């Protein structure tokens, strides 16, 4: 909640 | 010639997510200045409402390519909007092979 980005990186 | 109409510059986090919101699409992506790294752009996928931002930036080599997590093999392309064709693979490419590009200028 509050927060809509993840940031993360590419799994692929 | 590096044409990037996907590339409405430089938005802070609000912006980008309600961007990518509005289209209501999933697989909506956008690029977008990264407002910590100068010189680094960002690839966001609208995602079960959360937005997946990705880090591309250009390796000392010349070629493009974006951030990998520890563990994975990242392939390297000679320009920065041909990773978006090459990230156009289902399940070989990123959380959603990009689909619809949300540009600011024409619907």
């Amino acid at each position: 909640r509050k927060s809509l980005t993840i940031y993360a990186q590419v799994q692929k | 010639m590096d044409a990037v109409a996907v590339y409405h510059g430089k938005i802070s986090r609000e912006t980008g997510e309600k961007l990518l919101l509005a289209t209501g699409l999933d697989g909506s992506y956008l690029l977008r200045d990264s407002e910590s790294v100068p010189g680094v752009y960002c690839l966001c996928v609208l995602y079960h409402g959360y937005i997946y931002t990705y880090r591309v930036s250009q390796t000392e080599t010349g070629s493009w390519s974006a951030e990998t997590a520890p563990g994975v093999h990242k392939r390297y392309f000679r320009k920065i909007k041909n990773l978006i064709s090459a990230f156009q693979k289902p399940d070989q490419g990123i959380v959603i092979p990009l689909q619809y590009p949300v540009e600011k200028k024409s619907s």
